[PDB]
């Protein structure tokens, strides 16, 4: 028998993003080639297959510095970690392909759905 | 605020 | 020119209270009497005015322990922290003073708003 | 997916 307010995970989202930005709580870094992210593990578990089988691990779990495959391009990353925080997506003709790849590797489910549907219409 |  | 995810902010706050109720990477730990309650710092400064403050000082961020004011009712407290994790707010005539008294000292002026116009309408 |  609760109620629910409608907006309430997007302000949620919305703060963690703000938190983001002015670097607050963030406990790991992200290294894609020479570029550095840094971000929030909860943040990052939620969102992709991949960090929440990296932060599940025992001894990953308490890494700082994580280490992306050297095939990742940095935009296509920036791209998905802004997703992440927003629910929205930066998605162009000329980076479709990054993006696409960096979310298999990921294992963002609807940004690989988005952008085999994109790739089809064109 | 509604009802779920 | 973004596109959106409709669903991505109640996924991402679905799959953090997972975390929640694992226990995985929660970093600490609410006193309210003599109940312990675990959970993200992130997502209490992301839903209470009160957590903001808390874990923006210097000092106090670095704290895996804090203790509520002993005026705090556990009850109140687990009900509007499930409503932080899940945007559900269980409200009901034994709990809404409990509630309103514990959201206006979290500083969650949403759960506030709802509480005045329930206690208006009896 | 919508056009925000
Ligand atoms: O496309 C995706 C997105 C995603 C997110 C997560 N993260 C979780 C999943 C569960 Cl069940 N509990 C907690 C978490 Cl943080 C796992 C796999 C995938 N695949
Ligand atoms: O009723 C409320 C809920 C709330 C949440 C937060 N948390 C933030 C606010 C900003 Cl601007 N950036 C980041 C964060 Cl985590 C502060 C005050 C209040 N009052
Ligand atoms: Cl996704
Ligand atoms: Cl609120």
């Amino acid at each position: 028998s609760c109620i629910q307010f409608t907006r309430h995970a997007s302000d949620v989202l919305l703060n963690l993003n703000r938190l983001r930005s002015r670097d607050i709580l963030t406990d790991v870094v992200i290294v894609v080639s020479r570029e550095q992210f840094r971000a929030h593990k909860t943040v990052l578990m939620a969102c992709s297959g991949l960090f929440y089988s990296i932060f599940t691990d025992q001894l990953k779990c308490n890494l700082s510095v994580i280490n992306l495959d050297p095939e990742i391009n940095p935009e296509g990353f920036c791209i998905l970690l802004d997703f992440m925080y927003t629910s929205r997506l930066n998605l162009r003709e000329g980076n479709i392909m990054a993006v696409m790849a960096t979310a298999m590797y990921l294992q963002m489910e609807h940004v690989v759905d988005t952008c085999r549907k994109f790739i089809k219409a064109s | 605020w509604v009802i779920p």
